[PDB]
């Protein structure tokens, strides 16, 4: 649900 | 001024011999022997298809969720095998089980992206562990879903979606008349399930900002937190970064600075 | 008793490593004239028949519709559409767009048409794309049967043989596996006829539900200057006696108005009537 | 992993593309509707379902869930209204004898259901309200015998034809997309001992  | 057709001389029908029938099962007889049924029969759930020769199977997420202790059935034999879960992506509706087997029945995948509205196609399941299950239908509608008016069933759910070659061509999923079912691409089944066998799950991509299409406003035409900016088709750009996968590489375009920008897609 | 040969061959279609078996250049160009039917939400389809302008439709898809907009199937973008007319007897109804050069829907001889032809259901739900479907011919009586499915998004498309020429209109009748269509040849006399003048081949029907009840006498009509009143029950009209209401509205509907006509209204006791349809 | 993909679509095989020619099942099920029978009853929304003519003197075979509970059955054929008679019965199989007393009747020829396999080109015939056929398409689902042509009550005691219209089964409507019908070659069986004897042993 999130990165870079 | 109605345009017209010309008159119907020719009727062409199937073979009329009394020694030949016509039948779609040579077209469809190798692809039976991959689609397996999937159990924890009296009470079974779903099916699926096997995709490599050492026992990777794809079926539906919501064909598995819930269960403990899957087991699978393949077309002859008659035994059953325990199966361990790899991967389950929920927003695709696909998950990837595996079982100890060699050599098994493999299934060949078809371009999803090369076919058209009314290519023959074929729903095969196998939903009680005896046999097969196969409906026939057409290619209904196109897009991320293919709409078929073959029987999409929980029977064939977690199933496999055929052309007139046996290939893959999508996932059969059952969701909830209209005589319409719908099915997942092959093209987007094959992305899924090279990553849930990798990573173990699908590892999406975030930036961290809030997008808008311009209807109106239209002029001329950071990442841990917030941001609510504008874009070309703010749809486009939410799928480049989830296909972006976790820490690449950043390109973008300009508006002013941070807030209240506007991306533009193009390349890396 | 009677037993067939046993099967000794058995044929498929192509089924090559390089090669599909589709229709699709079948219902490539067809697809092309089945427009959507937008409102002001969309809830339809419509098959253009000029090649502009006018295009088919049900008479229930734009029933009560705010503002006729179409969007067409040719990477392009809602239209403005005006109505031409509705034949609420046939569900069928016209509307135009300003546009030349459209693809157009060849009409296939309805009369032709056998049980068992292979015909394909071509409609445009929300302007996206066409939404085919499958099937056969399953009875001919008016209407035609299809094994097709018909579904709301077909409703007033196009239902098309293996040429691609249109054998009928897609009806969608509230939800069983059988769909139905108006034959090509019915829509094709009722356009024509809604093209030229408004289309009209009857005179009054103040009725309603031993023959056919009458339930209402409509206002300034041929049946309350005649003194049709209320709960009349319409036995002959002329000579031919009617047995339901069904059968009566056929022949009011057979006589192309401004005619002239006795009836038989039994209201306890037989009592004649002569009316001039309108 | 390693995913096996297939060959690139090059060539696409549709009908013939003639403008004078159309692809239509007519003339391999023409014959067969000849011999698909309604059912209905004395005492039109009269209609009980559908049954198939099996001998040319009058012997029809239909579902036993068709005509339980009946006067004496009327049966019509593709004419009007013929008075039947119970020739036989048998619940566990479905199936049901009845006899009308007309002569060169339209006879249906029975194929080796045990030569049929999945994938095979299956016509659902039935005659629902006695005005008419209705024939609907599908295939050979799984081997009763499990079909995606439509098999509903107005199919029911019909025909199940292949693509020579010779019998692979009576249809049976099981009250989502799984219509089923019971093998020709047990209903050869099934209506021989209910015309010799009154019903079955076994």
């Amino acid at each position: 649900a999130a990165a870079a | 001024q109605i345009q017209s057709m010309p008159k119907v001389k020719e009727r062409v029908s199937v073979p009329s011999k009394d020694d030949t029938i016509y039948s779609y099962h040579d077209s469809i007889k190798d692809s039976i022997k991959a689609v397996v049924n999937i159990s924890t029969m009296e009470r079974a759930l779903g099916s699926g298809v096997i995709i490599s020769k050492d026992g990777y199977i794809v079926t539906n997420n919501h064909v598995i969720d819930g269960a403990d202790k899957i087991k699978v059935t393949i077309p002859g034999s008659n035994k059953e095998y325990s199966a361990t879960l790899v991967g389950t992506d929920s927003e695709s509706d696909l998950a990837v089980i595996r079982i100890t087997k060699d050599n098994l029945p493999t299934i060949k995948f078809s371009d999803s992206n090369d076919i058209s509205v009314g290519d023959l196609v074929f729903a095969i399941g196998n939903p009680f562990g005896v046999g097969e299950s196969v409906t026939q239908g057409i290619v209904s509608a196109l897009n991320n879903f293919i709409q078929t008016d073959a029987s999409i069933n929980p029977g064939n759910s977690g199933g496999a979606l055929i052309d007139s070659r046996g290939g893959l061509v999508g996932i059969n999923t059952a969701i909830i008349n209209h005589g319409i079912g719908f099915a997942i691409p092959s093209n987007m089944v094959k992305d899924t399930v090279t990553q849930l066998i990798k990573t173990g799950k699908i590892e999406r991509g975030y930036l961290g900002v809030g997008l808008q299409d311009l209807s109106g406003d239209l002029q001329n035409s950071w990442d841990l937190i917030t941001e609510v900016n504008g874009k070309k088709v703010k749809n486009t750009n939410e799928l480049r970064n989830l296909i972006g996968s976790m820490l690449p590489n950043q390109r973008v375009t300009l508006k002013v600075i941070r807030d209240k920008k506007e991306r533009a897609f193009t390349l890396t």
